[PDB]
């Protein structure tokens, strides 16, 4: 009985050393004899390697996932897909935990249920992405989404804080009831949840008869649901006001983390879902407007923070692409893009988060920085070059290819609307680099410099950024390896 | 004689939100929110750079009725920064912008009203 | 046993040595940069000499792997087109050197860095067989010229030259990708033996030959993109017009006679 | 006919709670209790189809969906809360 | 040749350096990290080649099976 | 080249995204 549970170490282990972490945390906080330690670096530090413990029991464990798959069927299923998709899920936590350290100091931000809750958040993921059923799926969501609203309104004094708080709750609420409903419908039209039966039962009957009125508009609601997840127009009712008003050490990890699990959920959507090439529509018209308006708005933006939301928006829209053509490199480049995108938005926010100890707000404060710091303003220029696209660079790699998987499918129109919003994308990130070598403001601003493992993470994602092209086999074998286990 | 400081001294009169009046100096040649900054009306901290893009009216000031006739027109920039902070989309006809106001040895005796302050951290 | 390997290698080195000594260092740098500079002109004479001039076969052949079942890959070779491109834009980066040894002192390393970054990825450029990576190091030239341009300019209007040209680079070279991506779909890879030996339909023919001609005309101004030219080679450093001037302007031409004529 | 009702009566829920997140964008309480009212549909819904295909999976997530109604519930009132204090204002 | 070891071994002092120079020290800063970093590099690149083998042999059997599976639709 | 060329190529009227990306407010 005990050796059925093989398949669930990574997140036992997480589970019970984020309730450990707890004990200590409420136990030492609250004490006499150390005079209230602020032990939020601590409680960090040890997060972090319990994250580090259970990616090594995740990562070394390969052959073990299958185990018990039959006793497990009706809970979770694990695969290659998963496999890789939680590793990578891990590592991104654990570099935004990376990024977090000097927030605790510098600003001391002395709460350790930050750590704590970012741990149940990263739990409510590991069990998204291997969720197998509508009922797992929509209650990792919820976990997830309970532990970003606590969160993001963890400054209690901000006014700023408070109202992204309460935006995202409602949002978030109001998407999830979407979603929520659409699998009602569902079920209440096929009798079934579970994916296996569920696509036993819908992939027959392609429409071939009659259109099912209830099953069309429980996927329907389920696609916008899920675009409501993902921030993708017109589904991106506050995604800039909760991104601006955030903690930039919690908008680091809403940028990455929430979007690798939702997107493996929709992956596990289409799996079963194509009815009809519905969503492919739905994906097509939402990648279209997602590309054309980050593009068009992130011209518009002054503030460091607002321009980094309508770049995600675009590179979400980007990613779509990838969904709206259906094939093995359509997921692939749908994949790679999100592998991609994710380390440059780690780099971006690392680099965010130095400056930050400064208090930077607009794109202007970064004027003098290439006088001051003259190695920081090459990093964030070549993050942005990487953000446009540049061929050099590892972010050319991820729009090439998913260009090459929307002209597979044969949609011409995406590649146009793709080539505009990436000159549009280039002109607005070539502005940002603009400003730190070549103006030369009256006054300037002097940040100090950051910490140890800030620089580290930097120089690693620079590295990686700038060198992709000459050894970038793996990643695609990887991505190629996980796109073809997704139905065999 | 020689160059003095108090020969580009602008004495200004500014009065913060709850009706106290008390008199600043400025320089002529720097803008109106370095002189506040000075005695500290203004959080220095708020608006580091004296540019129009680093700018979300942080800096806004009431200016009188018949002092706002000896100074340069708002501008597109001015109008469109001072409307999107308003909280309201209005104009209240008289407010400028700190960090676009040039002291002038003209301006002597401006009378300047602080509006309450903004929420700026993040 | 000397290679394009090696000539490759040569600016990627003087690069690297130069990126990691201290700024106040002025002699040392200008002599490094200076000696690479010259050693790479010397690989290259070298390569001229046993150059054959009887076989149209790509000589000095070179591979990497790109893509994991191979499809694209890092195909390097010369022929007696690309040879003499190559050569002078090795023979020139040396003289760029030279003309800014005097001021050196207040460009600082980041000048010769930035110059030996453009020759390493411009004798690319001339050696690549492969149609995709040919496009990869065609269009890399932009931020090493985008920064000289900007950082080092004369006068404030360097801010705007820099927006045209690149802004203009942009929409040759994506109109120029859409049709690289059509060709690798349709004929199943990028190198350009095999490109060479596909039987392309007539319609096809036309449609892929606008959009390569898009990007070239470009950077071989014809008549109604001209004007950008004018524009960044009068804000531009001496040295920069060189490089403008002297290769950047024969990308163009070596597109045309490389892969739109055959 | 008893299930058309019984999904209809669900359907105008479920609509009157969109409309109240719509129409009541200025005050937060009804933003709330609209989203409540939403979750209760779709509960219904799914006790509902339950009961009518003698299955046992829509009783369970009924039960399971309780849960986080619940707790958004709880969450979404301490924002509001600490909302209240710092701009003094709803 | 261009071994894993020696451009692994590179990358890691590269990256060590490149940390102290970020933060305004000096680039051997503290030397036995910058031998670490060497280390590391060679180590991390070793693996990594080493499981991209193996992940191309695995993509190469999971592309027999599904070509297999796609061959059977002719019967 | 400072007249139609310039009117109708990148600034002399291609410039209306400034137009046109403030307007993304709504
Ligand atoms: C970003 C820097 C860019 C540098 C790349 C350009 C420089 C060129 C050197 C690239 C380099 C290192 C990769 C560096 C990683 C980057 C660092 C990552 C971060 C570190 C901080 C890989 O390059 C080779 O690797 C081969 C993979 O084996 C691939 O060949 C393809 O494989 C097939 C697949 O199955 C394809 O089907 C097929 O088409 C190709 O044959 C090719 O990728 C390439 O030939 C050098 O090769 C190194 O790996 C192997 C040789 O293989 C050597 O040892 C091997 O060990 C066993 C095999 O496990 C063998 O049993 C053993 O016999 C062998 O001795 C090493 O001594 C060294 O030579
Ligand atoms: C990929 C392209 C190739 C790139 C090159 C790769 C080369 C291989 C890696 C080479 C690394 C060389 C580093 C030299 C070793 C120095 C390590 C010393 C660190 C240390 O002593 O611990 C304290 C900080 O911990 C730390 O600094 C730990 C920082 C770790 C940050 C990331 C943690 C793992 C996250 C997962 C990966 C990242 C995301 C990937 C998806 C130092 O303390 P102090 O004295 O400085 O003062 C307090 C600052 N806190
Ligand atoms: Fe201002």
């Amino acid at each position: 009985m005990f050796n059925l549970f093989l398949a669930v170490f990574p997140e036992i282990f997480i589970i019970n050393a984020t309730f450990i972490l707890l004990i200590h945390g409420v136990v030492f906080s609250t004490s006499k004899k150390y005079d209230y330690p602020p032990l939020a670096s601590n409680v960090g530090w040890l997060g972090l390697l319990s994250v580090l413990i259970t990616l090594l029991l995740l990562a070394a464990g390969a052959p073990l996932l299958t185990i018990a798959h039959l006793f497990w069927n009706n809970l979770f299923r694990r695969d290659n897909f998963t496999y890789f998709c939680q590793i990578f899920l891990l590592l991104s936590t654990a570099g935004t935990i990376s990024m977090c350290f000097d927030f605790f100091d510098q600003e001391r931000f002395d709460a350790f249920e930050f750590i704590v809750l970012i741990l149940l958040s990263t739990c409510g993921m590991l069990f998204m992405i291997s969720a197998y059923d509508l009922i797992a799926m929509y209650l990792a969501i919820e976990l997830q989404s309970l532990c970003f609203y606590v969160i993001a309104a963890s400054k209690r004094k901000s006014e700023f804080s408070t109202e992204a708080g309460l935006k995202y709750l409602i949002l978030g609420a109001f998407s999830s009831g979407i979603l929520l409903f659409g699998c009602s419908m569902i079920y209440g039209s096929t009798g079934a949840t579970h994916f296996d039966q569920l696509a036993k039962i819908l992939t027959g009957y392609e429409i071939t008869g009659a259109r099912s009125s209830g099953i069309f508009m429980g996927i329907l609601f389920i696609a916008v649901g899920f675009l409501f997840k993902i921030t993708a127009v017109p589904f991106h009712m506050w995604a800039p006001d909760i991104y601006e008003g955030s903690p930039t050490p919690v908008t680091a990890f809403l940028s990455i983390a929430p979007k690798i699990s939702i997107f493996a959920n929709i992956l596990r959507v289409f799996i079963y879902g194509s009815y009809g090439a519905t969503l492919q529509q739905i994906f097509f018209f939402c990648s279209i407007a997602s590309m054309i308006l980050g593009a068009l708005a992130a011209m518009a933006q002054t503030k460091v923070k607002r321009l980094l939301a309508y770049s995600s928006i675009g590179h979400v829209g980007y990613i779509c692409i990838g969904f709206s053509c259906g094939t093995i490199e359509g997921i692939q480049s749908l994949l790679i893009g999100i592998f991609i995108y994710a380390l440059m938005t780690m780099d971006a926010f690392a680099i965010v988060l130095a400056l930050r100890q400064t208090r930077v707000k607009y794109i202007a404060d970064l004027g003098a920085l290439a006088k001051t710091n003259p190695i920081l303003a090459i990093t964030f220029s070549i993050t942005m070059f990487s953000y446009a696209g540049i061929p050099p660079l590892a972010g050319f790699c991820s729009k090439f290819y998913l260009f090459f998987a929307a002209l597979g499918c044969g949609a011409y129109f995406l590649a146009l609307v793709g080539v505009v919003t990436s000159v549009i994308g280039c002109f607005y990130y070539i502005r940002l680099v603009k400003r730190m070598f070549f103006d030369t403001p009256r006054t300037w601003i002097l940040y100090e410099p950051m910490d140890r493992n800030k620089s580290l993470l930097l120089a690693m994602t620079s590295f990686f950024i700038t060198l992709f092209l000459l050894y970038p086999s793996p990643l695609f074998s990887v991505t190629h390896q996980m796109a073809l286990s997704l139905y065999l | 004689g020689s160059k003095k400081v108090s020969d580009r001294i602008v004495k200004l009169s500014a009065i913060d939100p709850d009706g106290y009046k008390q008199d600043i100096i400025g320089l002529s040649g720097q803008t109106l929110l370095r002189a506040l900054t000075h005695t500290g009306l203004i959080d220095p901290a708020s608006h580091r750079l004296d540019d129009i893009e680093a700018c979300s009216a942080e800096c806004e000031v009431q200016i009188a009725e018949e002092w706002l006739e000896k100074l340069p027109p708002r501008t597109y920039d001015e109008e469109y920064v001072l409307k999107r902070s308003s909280r309201s989309r209005i104009l209240n006809k008289h407010s400028r912008l700190g960090c676009q106001v040039v002291l002038t040895q003209e301006l002597q005796g401006m009378v300047v009203a602080v509006p309450e302050a903004k929420p700026w951290d993040i | 046993y000397f290679n394009l390997s090696g000539l490759i290698l040569c600016p990627v080195l003087g690069s690297i040595i130069l990126l990691f000594i201290p700024n106040s260092r002025i002699r040392l740098i200008r002599l490094i940069g200076l000696c690479a500079s010259l050693i790479t002109f010397l690989y290259s004479l070298v390569l001229w000499i046993q150059f054959d001039s009887s076989t149209a076969k790509f000589q000095f052949v070179e591979s990497l792997r790109w893509l994991p079942y191979e499809n694209i890959n890092f195909y390097l070779g010369i022929d007696g087109i690309s040879l003499f491109f190559v050569i002078l834009t090795t023979f020139l980066i040396p003289i760029c050197i030279l003309v800014g040894w005097s001021g050196m002192r207040s460009y600082g390393k980041e000048y010769i860095i930035a110059f030996l970054i453009c020759e390493f990825l411009m004798i690319a450029v001339f050696c690549m067989l492969d149609l995709l990576l040919f496009y990869v190091f065609f269009e890399s030239v932009l931020i090493p010229m985008f920064i000289i341009i900007g950082v080092w300019g004369s006068r404030q209007r360097k801010i705007k030259a820099a927006y045209q040209f690149f802004l203009y680079t942009l929409l040759g070279s994506l109109f120029m990708l859409l049709a690289i991506l059509l060709i690798l779909f349709q004929t199943g890879t990028t190198d350009l033996q095999i490109l060479l030996t596909t039987e392309f339909s007539e319609r096809r023919q036309i449609f892929l030959w606008i959009a390569f001609f898009a990007s070239f005309a470009v950077k071989v101004p014809m008549v109604p993109v001209h004007i950008w030219l004018p524009e960044a080679h009068v804000e531009a450093p001496t040295a920069g017009s060189v490089i403008l001037a002297g290769i950047l302007l024969k990308f163009g031409t070596y597109g045309f006679l490389r892969f739109s004529i055959p | 006919m008893d299930l058309i009702k019984y999904f209809t009566f669900s359907m105008i829920i479920f609509i009157l709670g969109i409309w109240g997140i719509l129409l009541n964008r200025r005050n937060i309480l009804i933003m709330l209790m609209s989203i409540e009212l939403m979750l209760l549909a779709v509960n219904l819904n799914f006790l509902v189809f339950s009961v009518s295909l003698d299955d046992m999976m829509g009783q369970v997530f009924a039960l399971l969906v309780l849960t986080v109604a619940a707790a958004e519930s709880a969450i979404g009132l301490a924002i509001f809360v600490i909302t209240f204090r710092v701009r003094g204002t709803i | 040749p261009i071994s894993a070891t020696m451009v692994g071994a590179l990358l890691g002092l590269g990256t060590q350096m490149y940390s102290n120079a970020l933060r305004k020290l000096p680039y051997m800063r503290h030397p036995w990290e910058h031998v670490v970093g060497m280390g590391l590099g060679a180590v991390f690149a070793n693996q990594l080649v080493k499981w991209d083998v193996k992940l191309k042999e695995d993509l190469d059997v999971m592309l027999a099976k599904a070509r297999a599976a796609n061959e059977r639709r002719y019967f | 080249d400072k007249g139609a060329i310039e009117i109708l190529g990148p600034y002399g009227i291609s410039y209306t995204f400034r137009r046109l990306a403030e307007r993304i407010s709504q």
